[PDB]
């Protein structure tokens, strides 16, 4: 359903370039912002750069009617040493479950990530800010 | 009753007075305190006007403030500036002082000389007083704290107060009571020297230099600009600017020694989630946001600095930007205590978080020296 | 029930405060920050200055478990200028509607107001950031 | 209403004010106290300002404290550095005593003359004093205890506050209430005597010397490093660092004897789980940690020794590792007089083994050392 | 049961003392060392600090024969750093569940945390050792 | 069962190297990290040296369902002076028993060893820290 959802804010707040990659949803669908009807193909989210100071935001829901919620995973990768990967994610927002997910795994010396937004104990995950620092 | 008049025309009692409340001595800046040298030759006579008009004024909003003021008069003495035929003489050693300072060497010298003439003799002298007493209370209950002050009169009396103020009249213990005109003690000096003095106390050294504008930031409504090629070593640059035609480098003037404040100060990396400077030293201050990653390691950031408090005063904004994101001030001097137009720039909504505070000052006039030959 | 909810983040990035005013919710409960547990009054939010540079966090949810999803308004006022009001928000998500709404008024042009992170297709409201500034 | 200016202008009040408040005495430092022999020529006139703002406070938050202050000016004394025509004269036979400790033979006989003359002497002098008369009063209840200190004024009536507040205008017992300057029996000496006197008062010799990389330890994220070689007999060193030029060996310059604390102290093996050092007086520091085995009866550790407090002062630590068993500290002098070296002390987060000695956070103070002097 | 237990070990090492907060213990109870028996109240842990070097245990064990487990939460948080979160512990050894759950969420990027010797595949929840430093 | 289990952890806070010897689970089995599915021999065990400040982790589970418990034994010998016994570990959780076991026996001048961690009140022993220096 749409019900279950999650909007993951990329935001770098550094200096330099971060890429996406492997960006999958197991369930559910990646839609247009604010239209959970307008399905997006997920290639136009996997491996694109994030410019310093700028945002670009993951939208993943249910499908309508269905009962299945959604859960799915990006990484984040450093671009200028061969897509090293940054950080690992894990989202999950499920139909039949009452604790939602969303972890933050993998690590790499030079990069910094602060997050904020979800709601873990009931409903949808929420939106989700993340802020990442090449420093 | 005797009064100002009574006094001054004694010449026991005025020296009297002349003593017990150090007219003669200026004032060095835990706070102001008097200069145990003597600053300007003994005066014949004090110019003096009568003020007996005292009060008694308490309050209770717990505080409770009680102030009895006893005045007596005022004294004034007479500045070179005034032109009138009586001018406060400075001593012959102070005088002294001033030229073999300025005879030295090189100007590093000349300066120290003059820090230790001025820490020794003050930087200000008291040229308006009033004379009498003043007994304050304060009182503070929620726990509890009273706080008495006696300035003036018999202060054995201070626990009571009906004899402290029957007291109030007797003339060996008048003090100064408040001060409501002090003059530069370089402003005492001849022209000629005065302006060497005053040139020589400046903290920092000037230089406009041109600029070039920073790479990037196409997204932001305004160009940046820096200061342009290699600085000269052993110069400093403040921050970035708006103004596309020319910024300020400065150099500090005075080496390092204990208890002396640096004008300049190193700013390093944040701690986390920041790119921007902060100030190595507490309480100082840098005027521009720092455009980009910052590195006190390699240039041009390894060379920016902040600076002392009192080298700036508050500005205002002027605000370019069509949301919060491109938002950007532009800082502007507040219409003698006048403030470089340097036009800095301070990004409203920095990406981070735990940024240092938001830079809001500008530059004074009076603290920079320009065309020194140094 | 817990699986309507919202989250305002008031961020103050001008130089001057803007203080909360009128907090109260026709439906659901203020909570502690991550708890839903936590009840919390509005007394405790209300006449709160946002600092310049500061951030405050108002968390509404619906009941344990009812029909009623959550629901309420407040208003950012001026310190200065005899707190005249900067803007009027309006939150609520309902449970039959399945239809969110967040809606702003006021006509303050010596403030400049930004809000981004709500949803409104259904499901929660989710986390909603507010950036206020003074012009 | 007589002020500091009548006691001053008159000979008898002002040398009563000079012998009673010991003015021309310097501080030996149970606490400072004066010293019986008169450090500096008496003066034929003082520098002073009057200052008569009396104040009485008190607070009762039952810890109740009162304070009644009554100063009479502030008097100051002029130093050779300032370059004024009146400075204070160092005493004849202050002088003498100091032309004879530096002509002794050896360094230890020319450090131990100076050590007693700066013991029967002082070792600071007060040049600007406050006077006056301050009357203080503590009660500390829950269980039960008071406290009423006099310091100038009659003190006979310290029982009686009204009297001793009536009595605060006596010049006969106007004391010294607060020192605001003080400046150190050295500096009050001629250039080139100064120099040599404050070199012989270094309590520590210093040395560098090359450094080796410690086998293993490739766990760590920065290389370890020790004096390379046999140390030289007599001197020590002060722990690990992570400097990978050099290393400081130190060396006491006066002997060890009863009374007085060593600059140095040995350390010696823990009690139980760490193979830590510990030091065997009370409160003196090293500043890195050991790594590997420490044992005091074989080298390098039989000459690796710790600072008496005074010789140190807090640092800041750098970190490195990724992770807690791998981090360490690298110690950085606190960058401001007394500086201190930048040794680079090494101070791993984490020991393996609990009961470990507490962490070394300090830095030598660079003034504490004597190099290149020929000893 | 007394068989579903948990015991948890702040171990300090940095510089900064660390205080622990919101210690609640949704089931079962706390305990002394090494007594199941000795009940103790959260107010025993709520509010210290743990100064560097130091070790503070925290016991939990399900009820003599209550079938329910035991689970808690807790969060550690910077004394000086205007008492800001650190991380948000939660740990779950259900009856019925065999299988436990434990987690450390939230993000502080100024604080290493990390932690060993927690079981999940099945029974008690193990001795967790949790070693905090400040950076 | 599953139920029944024990983590023991010898880590070396000394400086010279220790080994493993007659490690073997009278009940039960040894399993891999984090897997009681993963049965492992003792032949992974046996022999090995636990490097100066290195952690090497032996898990003991009893079967999946059964009543057996876990039990074992295992011998500490230095390699540095003819693999001399440092000292004897028996570990026992019974599924047949409210209480378990934990003992080091034997005796080495040359050797200290402490622990900490086990549980015996009830329940799966828990997990046991083992530190071991050469003083």
């Amino acid at each position: 359903a749409y019900a279950q959802w999650v909007i993951i804010i990329i935001h770098n707040v550094g200096s330099q370039d971060v890429k996406i990659k492997n960006l999958k949803a197991s369930w559910g669908k990646l839609h247009a912002d604010g239209d959970k009807d307008a399905e997006v193909s997920a290639s136009n989210y996997e491996g694109k750069i994030v410019k310093p100071d700028e945002k670009l935001q993951i939208n993943a829901s249910g499908r309508s009617d269905a009962a299945e919620g959604t859960t799915g995973t990006f990484d984040l990768v450093d671009p200028a040493d061969g897509d090293k990967q940054v950080r690992h994610f894990y989202w999950d927002s499920p139909w039949g479950s009452k604790t939602n997910t969303w972890t933050v795994s993998g690590s790499n010396t030079k990069w910094m990530i602060e997050y904020s937004g979800q709601n873990l104990d009931s409903g949808a995950l929420g939106t989700i800010t993340v802020d990442t620092l090449k420093k | 009753g005797d009064t100002l008049n009574d006094v001054i025309q004694d010449p026991t009692r005025r020296n009297k007075l002349i003593n017990d409340n150090n007219l003669l001595k200026g004032i060095i800046m835990d706070g102001p305190v008097p200069s145990s040298r003597e600053l300007i030759v003994r005066p014949d006579t004090l110019r003096a006007i009568i003020n007996n008009r005292a009060t008694i004024e308490t309050t209770t909003m717990m505080y409770t403030s009680s102030r009895c003021l006893f005045p007596q008069g005022r004294i004034d003495f007479t500045t070179p500036d005034s032109g009138f035929d009586d001018v406060i003489k400075l001593s012959p050693q102070f005088t002294s002082g001033v030229q073999a300072a300025l005879a030295k060497a090189t100007g590093t010298e000349k300066r120290e000389a003059l820090q230790n003439l001025f820490q020794e003799y003050g930087c200000v002298f008291r040229t308006k007083v009033h004379i009498g007493g003043v007994l304050s209370a304060h009182t503070m209950e929620t726990k509890l704290n009273v706080k008495y002050i006696v300035n003036g009169g018999d202060y054995t009396k201070i626990q009571n107060t009906e004899e402290w103020v029957a007291s109030t009249n007797q003339s060996e213990h008048w003090r100064v009571i408040e001060v409501t005109e002090v003059t530069a003690v370089a402003d005492l000096l001849p022209q000629p020297i005065r302006g060497q003095v005053k040139d020589l106390l400046k903290p920092l050294l000037g230089k406009w230099v041109d600029v070039e504008k920073v790479p990037g930031l196409e997204s932001l409504p305004v160009s940046v600009y820096r200061p342009k090629g290699a600085i000269p070593a052993g110069w400093f640059w403040l921050g970035d600017t708006a103004d596309a035609s020319k910024a300020l480098l400065v150099k500090p003037t005075l080496p390092a020694r204990s208890g002396r404040n640096p004008a300049l100060t190193s700013l390093h990396q944040g701690s986390g989630m920041t790119e921007q400077p902060f100030v190595d030293l507490p309480q100082y201050q840098y005027l521009s946001t720092y455009f980009g990653s910052f590195a006190h390691d390699t240039p041009p950031g390894s060379t920016l600095r902040g600076l002392r408090p009192d080298h700036v005063l508050p500005g205002r904004y002027e605000m370019h930007g069509d949301t919060i994101s491109t938002a950007v001030y532009v800082t502007r001097p507040v219409d003698e205590d006048e403030c470089f137009d340097l036009k800095s720039l301070v990004r409203v909504k920095l990406p981070g978080s735990g940024n240092p505070p938001k830079p809001r000052s500008a530059l004074k006039k009076s603290m920079v020296l320009f065309d020194s030959g140094e």
